[PDB]
């Protein structure tokens, strides 16, 4: 439930599993 | 490297360390059959799902390439068993990991119905002022006393046996029903046994289910049944949803016929007390299907059922699984 | 045909059919001790009183005639015994009559610390709605494992032992603390002992309190003790509310030290959730001093302690009394 | 907790203990 | 009407008012498959016979009527059961009818080993006089304190729970080895359970044997194993005799690597101190075989039997039976 | 430095090394009191005695220097308590340390009674061979089912309430009899509470001894009471010799009123089977006083005493005293 | 049926001048009044008057034993009552006691100090075979203390 | 294990099972 | 109750309580 104050919406970490959600 | 996938699910911490040198591991997040994504039907290998999704048999004829699927829990009533073994995908499910959890979170209901402590608590923060003794009288009416009370079970599996031997601590008295078990069982744990469902309705104050969900006892309290228990009796299900007629619990309980129950699975889930059947019914408890979670038990289920993929993929169906519950209808 | 006053209560339909024939019985309703008639102060030979009513010395020298007093319960720990013994007033109460309940209650505040109920269904009727597992898992995060923890028990009285017998069933390790026993009481139950208040505080993970409120316990759980407890420790309290500070028990529940604590007795009575140092706490669980209540044992209770007046009426003092608890001193 | 609604309130039956309540 | 044969007996005031309206009850007071009158092995339909007899596939070919065997009791290792199968012969037991009366008497073997009883009865009526306390320290030698010691139990079925059961009053710590049944078992009863035979003997002070004697366990306590238990154990076995090599016990009981033994079957029977290989062996108690009467138990496992033949002639094999063994094996 | 002596006694092997520095140790193994040493009676400080020796008022007044008698055991029914205290005299003795002990011989008696296994093994030592079921039936006969039976006990003290929770694991039902408790201890351990020992003695299939010998209960089951028991009862006796009156007990168990008794303690020690009241009759079970002895209670026991006198030598009487029994009658 | 239906003492109430209206009235100068159905009632001495009232108690519901030490076996099975073998037995198990035997110079005091506090809390006591098997000092105290309900 | 003291071993009583005995 | 065959009786060994037996 934490709030996700991520601005910089980038996407220079690929850390985990292939996200496949539609 | 094949690929496992996630069906309602989004947390895989504990998965992918395991199932990293062997698979690949991915998620779907999916809350129907219509959500699932088109790469998962078609290079699938293994997959892993809560009980918050129901498969049958045409949602089981889309996978092209499945051959294994474990079930994070001990219930397998979501999935139609017969229909995979004949397309040839095998079942299997972790069978005792939260024995203890389950039974400790019976005994809890069952105590707060006798010794009203859920319904107290609230009242102090309505607001309710209480403080001369005749007021202490009123507001706690209903307790009773637990020593020469009669329990009754309504199957006698690994919960079953678990509840029975804490229950006789207290001082009840303890029946049990089941139609598919041996001889002398209960001569062991010293225990009585009834031969007929109505029998065990007629003398017994406090009625639990821990059945498992067939085809053959769907609604097994329903209307014609609820009519044969005593009056002024409780009620504890904790099993599944599928085992009780909310519409006719709901008119014992405002007649007065039931003294109270307490529910932790309903037939429709998310549960809101603003909805449903039993949207304005006096007594009554409620939880969030949640008389599984520990901290503890929440680790071991998810690292054993990691493991039971791993063997499939590197060995071979079904010798070298553990837990598997179509083996007879697999082909 | 002498005067019998009830001094705090209203209804006396049990005690009536008793009293009919050797007094004359009367009621009060009195919340302090300067609202007794002045009749009752003249003419009264022996009275009944709850615990909502203190008497100090000033107040019994104000009787002319009190003979016997009769205290309808266990605890007597609000009327000053020695000075009663000087005036020449005989002091009586029911030693057990709920024993049972009482500790029924303990066991139930116990298991809703543990497998969190009452705080789940209380968060479902302030309308929050759970689907997933994972917003399953945050709602009830805290709940543990009963199995492998330790108890520890402060006074193995009548509910002391009743409460430690029921706690073996569900797996837990129990230590007890009581300096005013005899040699080998633990060795008939198959316990362990201490011989310190320090050293039961060190290898506890939840503390029961069931001593008596004598001159050399008050506030037993200080500022100076709560800082020698575990690091996320339970707190029970179902004896007495002068056994505990509440002021230095909220910074505890704030800072975190302490997770959580079940109370049925406070220093100020009645308890209001709005008023008071534990205004704002968190993992609070509080009920208006009902942890006694039955349909049984509320009237066996009354009927004994009316039999109690009869016999002191005709008979002899304390000869022919059965439960005296200021014997000694009684000149 | 039963709503006093005796309107009449006469004094015909003397039927228990004496009220000494101040 | 048919007649019905009892193989190894003399006494039928039980079965005879049962079956005397549908078949002709005879005896026979065999001893052996060379006793059989030459009337039965042609014109018999069904038989009873005890412990007493035991029947190989060339004794069953010899019959020419025979339909089912129903034994008396609860073990059916006397019979060949995968021979009869083929024949068309069925085969039945009561299972559980002295499972109380058998773990009353593995109890009281235990305590007599730790408390010694029976050897302390037994020097009186030699003519031992004990006055000082030195000398009682001395007659004794060897009792030892239950509490912290560690039980092994070797199958738990319907005997091994209730003895684990009342073990766990006294204070033992309670270990099982069964490698036939599912998971989580352990979990209902809060036992331990181990996985390896080697494993439960390096960690055991007592063991006791309650399995079956199959085709896969014959001599199962060796000469081999038998070095692997601890230093100065105890022994108990009451299940068969063919699950203990008797020529190895002996050796370890005279070199004092097994403080003591108690046996109630044996391989040899009828049983004799005179004769054997344990025929001067120190620390020895024997008995009769005789661990499972009872005045009660008796009268209820005849009653059973006889009903179950009734059944058979006046219905449908093996639809009618209740209790079959070789249903499987059945053509 | 001051003398003590070992009344009856040999052996000083563990109480040498606690008293060197602080006394002089030295024994007599005397049989009477009129076989102590005269230099014991001019120059003796402190005594240690064990239950082989009686000492009255007469032989304490020969003592000229002693102060403090200690009892190795919990009875001390063998000194005279209010006379030494007049000659300024303390007692001590060990409450519990073989509280386990007894409370588990208790128990291997009565399952021996019940479950007849001491019998048994002494035919088969006298030469009886048994073949068939028949000669099974005949030489076992007697023995009975446990569950539903009542058990019958006097005394609740340490010993007590051991047997009682060992009692129904076995599915006894349990009533007791103490006019010395106060209210509600049976309402703790969950018991059944009788008011006179003849209500007792009408409702009881097994009875047990575990009280105190005071004045008032000497020959306490003698002739008239004995004819109160039902028809075909037990006897078990483990506390004193006193209690029983051998003389009526013979005569009941020959003509069969008293189906058995399992005796630990006489009126006349040393016990033999060829003198007394008691020569010749059936179903009689002996042992040689020795219900208490373990190797780590005996130990424990010495160690203690030896102890207690070093506290009272180095300290002042009866101050530094830990259990001493006639502080009251002391001057 | 005096006794559990309290009929004398309601008409003595009556003749005094006590008025009741209410309900609630009725219930408090008629409280005490019980249930025959269910209760065990104790005769001591079944002769010709024992036996006749035997008979009659039973289709009143009550439960009936008796104490006999002069007869023979198998009376009770001809008449379908329960025996008990001691005079103490039968005090303990037993709501209402009636005596029926005679005067002999074994007997005297029967019901006696020590005797009276064997029965249980709350009985009743019917005297009408002779006045020496009572002692009335003992029972005095009984009445006011309690622990009888009531005498005829 | 009554001891058989029937000397007068006659046959007036056929009562119960068929004794098939070898 | 070993049996004691000390031949030599002396005392050259004084290892213990006092005896003061008669
Ligand atoms: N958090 C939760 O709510 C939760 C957690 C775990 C398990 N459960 C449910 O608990 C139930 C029992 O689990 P378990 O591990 O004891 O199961 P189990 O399979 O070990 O035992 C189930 C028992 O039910 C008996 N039974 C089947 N049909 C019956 C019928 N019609 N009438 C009577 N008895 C019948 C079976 O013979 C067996 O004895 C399952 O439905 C399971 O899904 C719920
Ligand atoms: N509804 C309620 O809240 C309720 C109901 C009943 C009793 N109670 C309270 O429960 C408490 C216990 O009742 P009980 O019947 O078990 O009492 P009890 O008198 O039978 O036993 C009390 C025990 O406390 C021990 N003790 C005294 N001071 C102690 C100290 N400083 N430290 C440790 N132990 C100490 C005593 O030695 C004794 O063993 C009483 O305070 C009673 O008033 C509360
Ligand atoms: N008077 C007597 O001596 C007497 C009386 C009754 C029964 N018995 C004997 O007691 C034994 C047990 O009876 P029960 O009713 O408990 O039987 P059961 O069939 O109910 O249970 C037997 C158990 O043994 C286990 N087992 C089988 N082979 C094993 C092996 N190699 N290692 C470990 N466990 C194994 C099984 O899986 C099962 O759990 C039987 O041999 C029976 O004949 C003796
Ligand atoms: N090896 C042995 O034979 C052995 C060993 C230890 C103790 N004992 C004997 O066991 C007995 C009990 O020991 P304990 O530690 O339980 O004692 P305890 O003093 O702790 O308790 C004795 C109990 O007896 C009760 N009692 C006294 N007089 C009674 C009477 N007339 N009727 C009924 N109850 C009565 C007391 O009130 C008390 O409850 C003692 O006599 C002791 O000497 C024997
Ligand atoms: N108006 C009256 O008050 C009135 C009228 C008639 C008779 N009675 C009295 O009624 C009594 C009974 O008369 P009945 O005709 O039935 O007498 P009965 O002689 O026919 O029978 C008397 C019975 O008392 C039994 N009995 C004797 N001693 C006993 C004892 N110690 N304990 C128990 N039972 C004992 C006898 O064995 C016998 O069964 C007599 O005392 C008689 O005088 C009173």
């Amino acid at each position: 439930e934490a709030l996700d104050l991520s601005m910089k919406s980038v996407p220079w970490l690929k850390a985990g599993a292939l996200d496949l959600s539609v | 490297r094949p690929l496992v996938a996630l069906l309602d699910g989004r947390d895989c911490t504990v998965e992918m360390p395991i199932l990293k040198d062997v698979a690949t591991v991915a998620f779907c997040d999916a809350q129907s059959t219509q959500e699932i994504h088109e790469k998962v039907l078609n290079e699938a290998v293994g997959a892993l799902m809560y009980h918050t999704i129901t498969l049958t048999r045409e949602d089981l004829e889309k996978f092209k390439a499945l051959r294994i699927i474990v079930r994070i829990g001990s219930g397998f009533d979501n999935i139609d068993i017969k229909s995979a073994g004949d397309l040839g995908i095998a079942v299997c499910n972790v069978p005792a990991a939260s024995v203890e959890e389950t039974a400790d979170s019976t005994l809890c209901h069952i105590l707060n119905l006798y010794r009203r402590a859920t319904w107290l608590h609230q009242a102090l923060r309505e607001g309710t002022r209480v403080q001369s003794v005749e007021q202490i009288r009123e507001v706690a009416s209903g307790a009773a006393r637990i020593r020469g009370e009669t329990l009754g079970i309504i199957g006698l599996g690994r919960v079953g046996q678990a509840v029975a031997l804490r229950a006789k601590a207290f001082g009840f008295n303890v029946l049990f029903y089941d139609p598919y078990l041996s001889d002398g069982v209960e001569r062991a744990l010293g225990l009585q046994r009834v031969s007929t469902l109505q029998d065990l309705l007629f003398h017994s104050d406090c009625v639990t289910l821990h059945c498992g969900l067939n085809e053959h006892n769907h609604h097994l309290i329903n209307d014609f049944t609820v009519k044969q228990m005593r009056q002024g009796a409780f009620l504890v299900n904790t099993a599944r949803g599928g085992l009780v007629d909310e519409k006719a619990l709901a008119q014992a309980l405002k007649e007065g016929r039931i003294r109270g129950a307490a529910l932790d699975v309903h037939e429709s889930e998310p549960f809101s007390f603003s909805q449903g059947p039993l949207k304005d019914a006096p007594n009554l408890i409620c939880t969030p299907h949640a008389a599984w979670y520990s901290e503890q038990a929440s680790i071991e289920m998810r690292e054993e059922a990691a493991r039971e993929i791993r063997r499939a993929i590197t060995g071979r169906i079904p010798d070298s699984l553990k837990n598997c519950v179509n083996k007879d209808h697999l082909t």
